[PDB]
RNA sequence: GCUCUUUCUCGAUUCCGUGGGUGGUGGUGCAUGGCCGUUCUUAGUUGGUGGAGCGAUUUGUCUGGUUAAUUCCGAUAACGAACGAGACUCUGGCAUGCUAACUAGUUACGCGACCCCCGAGCGGUCGGCGUCCCCCAACUUCUUAGAGGGACAAGUGGCGUUCAGCCACCCGAGAUUGAGCAAUAACAGGUCUGUGAUGCCCUUAGAUGUCCGGGGCUGCACGCGCGCUACACUGACUGGCUCAGCGUGUGCCUACCCUACGCCGGCAGGCGCGGGUAACCCGUUGAACCCCAUUCGUGAUGGGGAUCGGGGAUUGCAAUUAUUCCCCAUGAACGAGGAAUUCCCAGUAAGUGCGGGUCAUAAGCUUGCGUUGAUUAAGUCCCUGCCCUUUGUACACACCGCCCGU
């Protein structure tokens, strides 16, 4: 249950990791309010899929480079 | 239909009144727009307006089955001499910003 | 209107009003730089804008095709006299109103060019105006005794979804050559981020914005300083 | 008790005893020959069907009051099986239904009160209401 | 008819189980509302299930008219 | 003159004809609109009505 | 499609409209200052003095 | 007062030939515009600079895994970008939280009253009301609609080059409701019968212009394509019973809207009449199959409701080749349907009913709404077809191709 990302949303979530690091998180709710105070966001679900793949994409980094 | 004088000079009235005179495309229906108390059936404004408009006085215009004539400023000396009225200058313009 | 129509039919009244005249005003101001206008019912008023570039038409010698005007609406649509009158304006950007550019081609058309030289000034002055894209589809009997099609293209052009709907502007027009008929598209994507001249739902839903951290821009070493 | 406590189907039967005991509000001259309705094809099996037709549209008044010939003929439709064509809704009959409703006047069971709807007098809830204490105490589901 | 049924079978249900929270101990919820739940998922939750819209071509939402062949 | 209009058209098809074309086949009469099936096509954009659903 | 061929494809075009509903207990000229510089947008106002 | 015949007037706006045809549902959609359909509902499409071939072209657009998807991660003589997808809009879900509601609920209450012993109850408190209230009651669960909020492969476990992702599960709307929108290149796909949008030709007074009358577009040895009705007993006839949701509805360049309630009429209908330009009265929309009783008894029976005669009303200038609707009556074809062939996988199939549209008279049609509620699948290319890559060609209006000999 889930889908491939589009190019969209990998680039978008790739420059918010690479951005703001530190002030992210592992739970997903933590990481949905972060983005919108960062980043003017036009959607509300594609909010939610980016945050989808920040959070999973930190579970990728503190599993070696 | 056709042939009157005393009731063809009733439109004349309105045409200088006013330098536009709107219309519709309807031919039955003797309710004609804008004061028509004088026995017109709503025809003599598109026959006889046909001629007044092919000799270059007025302007004609078309729009969802309607006409929007106008009368050209080079055609109030035409229509004030077979009207016959006072020499003037207001169809209806004050020439003031209003 | 004598017992206060009901509010469907009041509604959708107001639209055809609306709409008899655009189309009849087109008829008019087509050799001008008409754009479309807007009516609104003013305290105990009635205003209608002639949002138009080649106004000097409109404006009349002291105010007169402005009387003209007012006068040939109000013996039309019932309106009294002493309430309706006509205000113009200019729209001071005029290169992103698809309506002035289809008729400045219909324009140029008639007047005795080549298509191909007269659509590029149109795409460039379009471009020399500055907007993410725009386009130009001129069809017919460009040339010989056949139809063919031909299209101009540039910058971002969306096509599909809600994003059409206040970003790119159409239009169309039917030009009388002298061996039939033609049609005129043409479509411009309109840029503003801020509130231009004509305020668009801002934002593009693929457009994902990012800003400066401004953070570990000091160590931040542990000093004490009391306020 | 009260009407809402008991069942509706064999309470009209019930009631359908009461007007062959009382036996005098009328019985229309048309009883043999009318069809209930405009969409029925048959007339009813039953004979003393007036005893039955009143005993349901007094009870609706319970329920729904302020209901003319029109609701009392809206609630009396079915299918109107035109044949080949898909059927509709037919209401039912107008003049058998307002007899009903004259003849009660009769019996003072049913009044025209305000909003010209008929409903029900403080005598007439009575007598339904009454009958109801006799279902209620010899059935218990 | 139906409808009613599947919703009165609910109400009173959800009426207990909203009842027993603000005047009786949350574990009188937990012992009837999983007694509820191990038998009827539905009485205690609504059956989102609705109707959808119809699409022309096809008396329903999905059927079709049929085609014809020469 | 007396037999140029003799139809008594307060009803019928030739009573209602499109607001547009003069024309007299497919028409809106759900809001006064009167018009055919095409000329409301063509302005249904700026009366209010939206492609939508 | 206009009037010559096609598979038998329909539009559906929509057009919603919207109200509110307010009481105000004062004198109605203060109402009348309100609601003057407020005509800007394409909105309906008729105001009602006999709890219609 | 078309004419024949002539008596009255507008009286130079009429009237005759030449010039220009305005006019036209007249011909050419194989001259066009625009608008649609289809190729094609799949995932595909271009160019800038770069490399290769002299060149048409090519690479980018792929070895591979992956997904609804040229959607990704990757691999890389290509790099950086645009279109289509996706993203967006509407819609359905649920939010005991929020600002709010006499044109909504209120309904929980006060029991402020009114009514039936209407029953356990002597009776009150209870249960009920078909009821009755002003706001100086309590609000917002249901009713409505604004901002919100919410779901995102997030939590856990397997499988995976361990990247893209998939499978399963507590949680719960588990990413999954349905649509709208829709690219490149085209078709001699339809439309000149939608248009004052139009080229050319035809014609314009014995009119192919218009207006009026009566007809015809519906005519019967035939074959066709979408559809309603059934062939019955899970059914039909009769009685009781109780529940719904989109909308819709009156003076408009124009002639008539939706309808309670009282009486007359079996009914179809009629006459006074009292609301509505509408969360206000229709309408608390008290719809149908379905729920409970009697009759019919395998029989062309009461299933079936074609055909034909007589009657009775309605809308209209006109119902006859029967506009509709009612009533009596005749009671046929049909015993579940060959070869063929279409539509569908969840509140979907399928049954029943109700709106809108056409509409003065009105649906067996179509556009929508709700109710009753399955069986059979979670898959494959076997058939008709589609996308990408490798190979073959004597095809290029492209297999509906080409082509051989008496
Ligand atoms: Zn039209």
């Amino acid at each position: 249950m889930g889908r491939v990302r589009t190019k969209t949303v990998k680039k978008a979530a790739r420059v918010i990791i690479e951005k703001y690091y530190t002030r992210l998180g592992n739970d997903f709710h933590t990481n949905k309010r972060v983005c919108e105070e960062i980043a003017i966001i036009p959607s509300k679900k594609l909010r939610n899929k980016i945050a989808g793949y920040v959070t999973h994409l930190m579970k990728r980094i503190q599993r070696g480079p | 239909m056709l042939m009157p004088k005393k009731n063809r000079i009733a439109i004349y009235e309105l045409l200088f009144k006013e330098g536009v005179m709107v219309a519709k495309k309807d031919v039955h229906m003797p309710k004609h727009p804008e004061l028509a108390d004088k026995n017109v059936p709503n025809l003599h404004v598109m026959k006889a307006m046909q001629s007044l408009k092919s000799r270059g006085y007025v302007k004609e215009q078309f729009a969802w089955r309607h006409f929007y004539w106008y009368l050209t400023n080079e055609g109030i000396q035409y229509l004030r001499d077979y009207l016959h009225l006072p020499p003037e200058i207001v169809p209806a313009t004050l020439r003031r910003s209003r | 209107m004598a017992v206060q129509i009901s509010k469907k039919r009041k509604f959708v009244a107001d639209g055809i009003f609306k709409a008899e005249l655009n189309e009849f005003l087109t008829r008019e101001l087509a050799e001008d730089g008409y754009s479309g206008v807007e009516v609104r019912v003013t305290p105990t008023r009635t205003e209608i804008i002639i949002l138009a570039t080649r106004t000097q038409n409109v404006l009349g010698e002291k105010g007169r095709r402005i009387r003209e005007l007012t006068a040939v609406v109000q013996k039309r649509f019932g309106f009294p006299e002493g309430s309706v009158e006509l205000y113009a304006e200019k729209v001071a950007t005029r290169g992103l109103c698809a309506i002035a550019q289809a008729e400045s081609l219909r324009y140029k058309l008639l007047g005795g060019l080549a298509v191909r030289r007269a659509c590029y000034g149109v795409l460039r002055f379009i471009m020399e105006s500055g907007a993410k894209g725009c386009e130009v589809v001129v069809s017919g009997k460009l040339r010989g005794q056949r139809a063919k099609s031909m299209k101009f293209v540039d910058g971002l052009m969306i096509h599909s979804g809600d994003p059409v709907n206040y970003y790119v502007d159409t239009a169309v027009r039917h030009v009388l050559l002298r061996q039939g008929v033609l049609g005129i598209k043409v479509k411009i994507m309109l840029p503003w981020d801020p509130s231009g001249k004509i305020g668009p739902k801002k934002p593009l839903p693929d457009h994902v914005s990012i800003v400066e951290p401004k953070d570990e821009i000091l160590p931040t070493t542990p000093i004490s300083e009391q306020k | 008790v009260t009407v809402k406590d008991v069942n509706q189907q064999e309470f009209v039967r019930a009631l359908a005893a009461f007007l062959k005991k009382s036996g005098k509000l009328k019985v229309p001259e048309w009883v043999d020959t009318v069809k209930l309705a405009k969409h029925k094809e048959l007339a009813p099996y039953d004979e003393n069907w007036f005893y039955t037709r009143a005993a349901s549209t007094a009870r609706h008044l319970y329920l729904r009051g302020g209901a003319g010939v029109g609701s009392m003929t809206k609630i009396y439709g079915g299918r109107q099986r035109n044949g080949v064509m898909p059927s509709h809704f037919s209401r039912g009959s107008k003049s058998v239904a307002r007899r009903v409703l004259q003849a009660l006047e009769g019996l003072k069971m049913v009044e025209k009160d305000q909003d010209w709807g008929r409903k029900l007098t403080p005598q007439g809830q009575r007598d339904l209401d009454r009958i109801a204490g006799q279902v209620a105490a010899a059935k218990k589901k | 008819h139906v409808a009613q049924i599947y919703a009165i079978r609910q109400s009173i249900s959800k009426a207990l189980v909203a009842y027993y929270q603000k005047y009786v101990d949350e574990a009188s919820k937990k012992e009837i509302k999983d007694i509820l739940i191990q038998y009827d998922r539905t009485l205690l939750v609504a059956d989102p299930r609705r109707c959808e819209s119809k699409k022309f071509g096809g008396p329903g939402a999905r059927a079709r008219y049929q085609k014809s062949y020469r | 003159q007396q037999l140029y209009w003799s139809h008594p058209r307060k009803f019928g098809q030739g009573s209602r004809s499109c607001r547009v074309c003069s024309n007299r086949h497919g028409l809106i009469r759900k809001y006064g609109l009167n018009m055919c099936r095409q000329c409301f096509r063509q302005y249904a954009k700026d009366i209010g009505f939206i492609k939508l659903d | 499609t206009p009037c010559g061929e096609g598979s038998k494809t329909w539009d559906r075009f929509q057009m919603r409209i919207h109200k509110r509903l307010i009481d105000l207990h004062s004198p109605s000229e203060i109402v009348k200052q309100i609601t003057s510089i407020s005509i800007e947008p394409g909105v309906e106002v008729e105001v009602t003095i006999a709890d219609a």
